[PDB]
């Protein structure tokens, strides 16, 4: 995209026009195969203005001078984005059955926390140390 | 002898810091990111009074200096060196129990003239 | 919206003409992608302005004079918002089925607390430390 | 391919023309025996422009000088590859049934971290000390 | 095969005449009483040319001067080959079941790591000292 | 076997006649009361050899002087091609099932190791000290 | 039998008359109901041969001066010839079902080794000391 | 029995005529509700033979100059004899089903070894000190 995802800040978002969130939209919606095709443009835009805000927010500053987003910032913003749009999606599905057959994923239930719970999340924390607390801090 | 006395004394005869760094079974730290904790806690720039702040994910472990009996290996050596040269082991700067008093201190002295 | 969530008090949503509170509803039904039609535009009032408040009341203050809520305040009222309109719906469904189909959901049962029982609740919790204990004084 | 997966940077896909894309994405592919024929190309190169970003952000620079993708760096990248577009497709399959038949997978959900999670990220883990921490320096 | 699979680094395997490539993948489908016929020709020279790339990268050098790779080359390049092949096929199967019966193989799940994952993973395994640490040196 | 397949080393098994492999094929059939008939001869002559690079390399040299092969060598080498050829047939079988009745076998699941896998593999690490390690060394 | 089991080496069962091994072909047989009547002869000679070689290289010899073979050897060997034609016909059989009915035996699965995993097995151990170290040395 | 099996070792049962061996068998087949009727005679008789030769090998001697076989010896004879017996007829049936009907037995699959294994073992191990280790000596 041209204005690219970690180039945005909330404000810049909503400043946007509309090609170029959809240009956004359309880069979230190459991380699944069904491409949420069934859930509205606002719900998408919600999630990414919600992974925007989140990363600005939750996912910003430093440990020990490092910064806590070690990762590339574009996926780390668009894995939060699809774990977001997951969400809205009712969370990830662990069996799905019906006319047509039948399937299970290995899910294996996962962690308690939030990015634990569905794939995109789990993708996400290696972009951030994983939730761990590497901070240090000395009196001078 | 004496030569690894003094390597051992400048290896293991005082502490050193060994700080560890991110979660066990978490995270793995890179070279690049140890440079960045190692500035923090830096033995050069620290200071007796300083006090460290950090997350749960730092250890300041220490390798305590490991005691070894380096008078014993230096009395066993100086007691070699003189009786190998003759003369008696008080010439060293090193001295033995009982052997300083009574009939024990009268043959050492008596041999040595 | 307008007046943004973040910046309206159980006061100030009161107050709030029928247009304000239903752009503040129309937010939080982005939230899930069902939207929660089939739950009455008085239920997702009641959600949100108990979201509001219990941030105000529960959220609110400081610990080590760090903010309790370190997260993004309007995200954060969100979720808090959509976790209560989950739990007026029963509660996170686990599995569904019928005469089109069948779905099990990757839940893992999660812990015991409130905020832990729902996708919305996991996500709030990010804002707020996780419900952790950081506060610190001295004396003088 | 003519230009390498390990020879390309984040930038360097982006300048790629559709030809060196297509003939790495068709290497891709050679890893699983479905060649995940019903996604899109569009969800194929955003999974190898991750790759490479996730290659050059996470699995760059040293451990106690050691590199810290120890193995063949082309593997690694085809590797993290295919997890990302067998994630794209909803996870690893641990049962499938239909009107043909059924099968399960001895999978048993892995551990709890991302590339655990499907088999292509649990070869790619060999390739990077499997996460480990083997790290060190010295004061001078 | 008149050059062998151990005789080969990944560099000779691209300079292989397409015959003598075929002679080895013959023999790696010997591994299997099914020769995982249903899979392409290429899924099979790109089991067996990450096998030699990932032998000579990860299964290299030596531990207290003992070689890494203490069984027999040919085998241990081969059964790495035909570990790949099974996960190319997505896993090793657990349970089949048809219009012509059923059965259920005893497989445990395995550990967690890449090469415990599937049948030929564990035969390659005893040939590369089981994945041990047994490296050591002295100072001078 | 006129030759056996104990006094054969794998440059040995290369130089056989057609009628000394068989001969010794025919011998490792006679371990199976299926003879894994609808298994090639190509297969068969696949296990043997690679059973047999693999005694010479794995279970070959001393521990604490005594040798590490403590049992009769023919039966080793013979259970260790049964293992294997086994392997080929996909796992060891747990349960059958069709239209003329079903069978459960008390496999237990068993260990993670190679050998402890199948029937044969079990047998087999009896021959080499259930794969302990009792070597012992002086220093003169 | 003329020439019993226990009198029997591997080279004397090899020097036998095809009448004096049928002879403990049938006594072998007597060890089972069913006699194992659907599995050859030659299966029966192998694991009779095979039953003589391992109780003449892993359960002869001496622990404290105590013999190893405590037991009566004919018995011993016997029991560990059936042991293995029980596992060239696939294994100890935990249930069985069909158009006459069903079954299951209570096997318990057993411990990990060899002779564990079959009721001729156990039987076995009971006569070597249940495969146990009691063998002492001095010094003079 | 004219002749009691306590009064008879492996050579005396031999030497019998076949009138006192199937007086002593009628007496083995009073050990169960069934008799054992569908196992041909000449499995009774291995099994009554195995275990005269067992109690004369593994179950005789003394521990602290108390006998080992502290029960009566002729019970102990028949017990084994039974345990045998039903070890030739698959294992103790755990479940039965059929036209008939169904039954379930509460044998719990008991300890790991031989003797625990079926209801007359169990029987048997209450009259050999339950296989304890009661053996004291002195040195003069
Ligand atoms: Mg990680």
């Amino acid at each position: 995209p041209d204005p690219s995802i970690d180039e945005v800040s909330k404000s810049d978002w909503d400043a946007l026009t509309t090609q170029e969130q959809d240009d956004i939209i359309s880069q979230v919606e190459n991380l699944s195969s069904t491409g949420w095709v069934n859930t509205s443009r606002e719900r998408k835009a919600e999630a990414i203005r919600s992974a925007i805000a989140e990363r600005d927010t939750l996912y910003s500053g430093n440990m020990s001078r490092l910064p806590t987003l070690d990762g590339d910032a574009e996926y780390f913003t668009l894995y939060l984005s699809a774990h977001k749009i997951q969400l809205f999606e009712g969370g990830e599905a662990q069996s799905e059955s019906g006319e047509g057959g039948s399937v299970s994923y290995s899910t294996g239930g996962g962690g308690e926390k939030d990015l634990q719970k569905t794939r995109y999340g789990r993708m996400a924390l290696e972009y951030v140390w994983e939730d761990n607390s590497i901070a240090a801090l000395r009196t001078y | 002898n004496e030569a690894a006395i003094n390597q051992a004394i400048e290896l293991h005869g005082f502490p050193q810091r060994h700080v560890k760094v991110g979660k066990e079974d978490g995270a793995p730290v890179r070279d690049n990111d140890l440079r960045r904790v190692r500035t923090i806690f830096d033995p050069r720039t620290t200071d007796a009074n300083t006090a460290y702040f950090t997350g749960q994910d730092v250890d300041v472990e220490t390798l305590e200096a490991h005691n070894f009996d380096y008078s014993a290996i230096h009395e066993m050596d100086m007691r070699n060196l003189t009786t190998a040269l003759g003369l008696p082991l008080e010439a060293g700067n090193v001295g033995a129990d009982g052997l300083g008093s009574g009939k024990p201190a009268e043959l050492r002295f008596a041999l040595l003239k």
